[PDB]
DNA sequence: ACTTTCAGGGTGGTATGGCCGTAGGCGAGCACAAGGCTGACTTTTCCTCCCCTTGTGCTGCCTTCTGGGGGGGGCCCAGCTCCTCCCCATGCCAGGGTCTT
DNA sequence: AAGACCCTGGCATGGGGAGGAGCTGGGCCCCCCCCAGAAGGCAGCACAAGGGGAGGAAAAGTCAGCCTTGTGCTCGCCTACGGCCATACCACCCTGAAAGT
C-alpha cells in the first residue's frame, strides 16, 4: 500500500 | 478529529508538541513544527519497516527481528549512512567475504 | 586415517556460520565477571541491572567485530592473510583510538 | 509504579500500511522506539542550534526543514522534505 | 571477582569474533592483544556508566547508564530503551 | 657535471622545510575559483567571504595534511615508502569515510 | 567559463601538502586521488554552509557559517569565530 | 548598537599571572576565544543532558562538576575539579 | 565588590551566568553553576597558555602566535585528547617523522 | 605568580 | 577617554528540591547437574619472510614562460538598524477522548 | 476491558517577527606589472614487484575434563512513590560602574 522510493 | 488526523499522518503530532515543548528547544514552539517533525518520523520509519519486512519475506519468514532491521539498514546506502555510527542489538554483520580470501 | 579438510575450508565455513548468525560469542558469565572486576576499581559495591551487563556485552561485541574487520582490511593490503597485532595496532591508530 | 509510554502503538500501524501480513517481534519494536528517539532528537537538537544562530527564539517548520536536510543523506533529505511540507500544508487546510 | 578475569575471554571466543569478522587466519599474539583491547574499551564505557550512577545517587547501573555511555562514546546502542 | 643530490635526501629537506612552517601549501587564487565553482553547483549568485574562503582553505589543508600522514601509515604498513592511491583508500576506509 | 579549476590544485601543492604528512615518495595516480578525495570534503562542507545561508535568507557565505558546517561535519575549526 | 562578546580582557590577565613578560598575537588570541566559547559549550551541554536524565529543573555545581568529570580526561579533570570547588567554597565564605 | 572577585577568579562570573540563563539549558540556573564553570575555564585557559608561553621561550620569542598554541596542545597528552576533533588555523603540524624514514 | 602540575 | 548598558543588591513569591516513611521488587548468593564447550597434544601443510633480479617509474636539475599576488580605484548590491503593528504562541479553565495496564 | 489523564477547544494577552525605509560596507570587478613558480624534458637510479625456497607456526582432529547455564529458593537492600516543608531562584525596582570603540 505504502511506497515512496 | 485529532491533529493527527488533520495531517493525515498516523503519529502523534500532539505528543510531539509536548517532547518540543517539554525539551527546552525553544522558548517557543510553532504550530507547524510538530506536524513537520511527526511526518518526517513517520515516513523513516515506514522506510525501514518496508525494508526489514522485504528482507523478512526474503529469508521467509513472517515476522520482524533485529537482525531484519540490521539487513534493511546496511543494505540501503542511504540509510547506512544515517545510522553509520547506531549499533542494532542481536543484528549480527551483513554476510560477506573478501575475494582475495576465497580459493 | 579419517578424512581430514585442508586448512581454510574449515575457516571459510565457520565464517560464514558465525555471519549468519547473531548470537553473542562470548561466554555471559566470564564478560560479567569482568565487567564486575573492572567497575570495582570505580566504585565498590556497586550492583548491575541484567539489561546493563547485557548492553555492555553487545557493545563490546560490535566494536570487537568491527575493529577485527578493519583489521582483516590492514592484513590484505600487506598482502597477507594472517592477522598480526600490527594490524590490529594499525587499524586502532587511524581510527583515532591511538591517532 | 508510573506507567512508561513510546511509539509501539503507532509503529505497528506503519507496519500495517505497508506490510499487511507481517508482524514485529518484542525486540524488534524496542529498536524502533529507540530509532525515532534517536532521530527525534537529532533534528530537533539541530533546529534548536539552527534557530540560535539566527536569534530566533521559536522553532518553525522552516527550522525542521532545514535540520532535516542537515541531517537527513541524498534522497533521504529530498522525500522527507516533500512528506514533512505536503504533510503541514494538510494540516493548515 | 577479584582478579584474572580478562582470561574468561578465552581462545575460542576471540577466533569466533574473528570469523564473524571475516578472518581467516589468525596470529598467536592476537588473542593477547584482543584482550588488552577490549580491556581499555570496557574500562572507557564503565568509567562514564558509574559517573552517571553516582551523580544520580544510585548503587544500580542501570542500563540506561550504559546506553547513555555509549551514546557520549559516540557508539549509539539500540534495543535497550533511549 | 654539478652536483646532484642522491634521491630522498632532498625529500627529507622538504619534510623538514614544510613541517616547520605552517603557511597555506595551497595556492589561494586557484582554491577560491575551486571553492566558487563548487558551490556555484547549490546555489547561483553567490558571495563569499575572505574569511569564508580563508577557513574554507584552512580545513581542507589541515584535513589533507591528516589525510597523508595516515596514507604514510598505511604505505609503511605495506612495506614500502612509495604511497599510492591504494594507501589512501584504505585509510579512507577505515576512517569511515567511503562507507 | 567556470569549469576544471580542480586542476588549480597542482601537481607541486600536493607535493607540499604530502610532504608536510611526512611522505617522501609519492605514486604518479596520487594527484588525480588527491583531487578527488578534496573535491568530495569540499562538496560536503559547501553543501552544509550554503544550507546554513540560505536559512538566514543571505546570500554571501560568512566565515561562520563554514564554522557551522565543519562543526556539525566533526571537525572544529579554531581562529574564524564561536 | 549590537555587542561584541569576547573573553580577551580575561585571557589578558591569565596570561599576565602566568607569563608576566609574554603578550598573545591578534590571531592567537582569537583562538583563545574559540576555545573558551568551545569548552564553555561543551560543559553547559553535559550539564543540560544529565540534569534532564534525572528531571531536574535546575542545574547545579553538582552537574557541572559531573559534566567536568564526563567531558576531561585524566589529571585535567582532577585538578579542574579540585579548583571549581574551591572556587564556589571560597564564594559562599 | 564583584562576583568574579569574592570567588577569587579572573574570568567573569556574572557574564557566565547570563549565557547559561540564555542558552536554554535548563529552566533554572543555581547559585554556584556560574561560579564552577568560571574557575574550570579559567583554569583550562591557564594550563594551555602556560604551555603555548613556554613555547614561544624556547623557540626564543616574546609573543605567542597560532603556531605556540597548536605545539602545546598536541604535545600535552591530556591536552591533545580533550582537542582531538580541533583544528587550530595556521598552527601548522608537530614535526614529527617516522623511524623507518630515516636512512 | 600562577603555575600548575607539572 | 565616556558612557550607557550591563553589574550588583534587596524584596516578594512560589515552585523545586530535600528529608522522612514505606512497600515491594529486583539484585546477590547458594545448591545441583549434565553436558556442551574448553584446553592440551600431534601432524602437517601452507603461509610468511628472506633473498635476488630487474625494469619501470620516480626524483633531481634546468629552462622558460605563465599566472598568482600585490597596488590602486569604482559600484552597487546586500546586510544591518529602527518603527510599526499584526498575528501567532502561551496560559488557564473546562470537557472528553485515548491508550496503557 | 476500564478509566487516568492529557489533548483539544475557547478566550485574553503580551511579544516577536515581518514589511518598509534608510545607510553604508565590503565583495566584486577591472587594470597593470612583476617575478616566483609551475610545466615540460632529460638523465639516472632506486624501489616496487615477481619468482623461488625454507621453516615454523597456525589449523585440524582427537580426547579428557570442567565450569556454564538452566532451575529453584532465600534474603534483604535499594528505589520509586507520597507527603511536609524549607529555601533558593526568578522577576522587578533601584542604583552604580566598566571596557569598547
Amino acid at each position: 500500500r505504502r511506497s515512496a522510493r | 478529529k485529532s491533529r493527527s488526523s488533520r495531517a493525515g499522518l498516523q503519529f502523534p503530532v500532539g505528543r510531539v508538541h509536548r517532547l518540543l515543548r517539554k525539551g527546552n528547544y525553544a522558548e517557543r514552539v510553532g504550530a507547524g513544527a510538530p506536524v513537520y517533525m511527526a511526518a518526517v518520523l513517520e515516513y523513516l520509519t515506514a522506510e525501514i519497516l518496508e525494508l526489514a519486512g522485504n528482507a523478512a519475506r526474503d529469508n521467509k519468514k513472517t515476522r520482524i527481528i533485529p537482525r531484519h532491521l540490521q539487513l534493511a539498514i546496511r543494505n540501503d546506502e542511504e540509510l547506512n549512512k544515517l545510522l553509520g555510527k547506531v549499533t542494532i542489538a542481536q543484528g549480527g554483520v551483513l554476510p560477506n567475504i573478501q575475494a582475495v580470501l576465497l580459493p | 586415517k579419517p578424512h581430514r579438510y585442508r586448512p581454510g575450508t574449515v575457516a571459510l565455513r565457520e565464517i560464514r556460520r558465525y555471519q549468519k548468525s547473531t548470537e553473542l560469542l562470548i561466554r555471559k558469565l566470564p564478560f560479567q565477571r569482568l565487567v564486575r572486576e573492572i567497575a570495582q576499581d570505580f566504585k565498590t559495591d556497586l550492583r548491575f541491572q541484567s539489561s546493563a551487563v547485557m548492553a555492555l556485552q553487545e557493545a563490546s561485541e560490535a566494536y570487537l567485530v568491527g575493529l577485527f574487520e578493519d583489521t582483516n582490511l590492514c592484513a590484505i593490503h600487506a598482502k597477507r592473510v594472517t592477522i598480526m597485532p600490527k594490524d590490529i595496532q594499525l587499524a586502532r591508530r587511524i581510527r583515532g583510538e591511538r591517532a | 509504579r508510573s506507567r512508561k509510554e513510546s511509539y509501539s502503538v503507532y509503529v505497528y500501524k506503519v507496519l500495517k500500511q505497508v506490510h499487511p501480513d507481517t508482524g514485529i517481534s518484542s525486540k524488534a519494536m524496542g529498536i524502533m522506539n529507540s530509532f525515532v528517539n534517536d532521530i527525534f532528537e537529532r533534528i530537533a537538537g539541530e533546529a534548536s542550534r539552527l534557530a540560535h544562530y539566527n536569534k530566533r527564539s521559536t522553532i518553525t517548520s522552516r527550522e525542521i526543514q532545514t535540520a532535516v536536510r542537515l541531517l537527513l543523506p541524498g534522497e533521504l533529505a529530498k522525500h522527507a522534505v516533500s512528506e514533512g511540507t505536503k504533510a503541514v500544508t494538510k494540516y493548515t487546510s | 571477582v577479584l582478579r584474572d578475569n580478562i582470561q574468561g575471554i578465552t581462545k575460542p571466543a576471540i577466533r569466533r569474533l574473528a570469523r564473524r569478522g571475516g578472518v581467516k587466519r589468525i596470529s598467536g599474539l592476537i588473542y593477547e592483544e584482543t584482550r588488552g583491547v577490549l580491556k581499555v574499551f570496557l574500562e572507557n564505557v564503565i568509567r562514564d556508566a558509574v559517573t552517571y550512577t553516582e551523580h544520580a545517587k544510585r548503587k544500580t547501573v542501570t542500563a540506561m547508564d550504559v546506553v547513555y555511555a555509549l551514546k557520549r562514546q559516540g557508539r549509539t546502542l539500540y534495543g535497550f530503551g533511549g
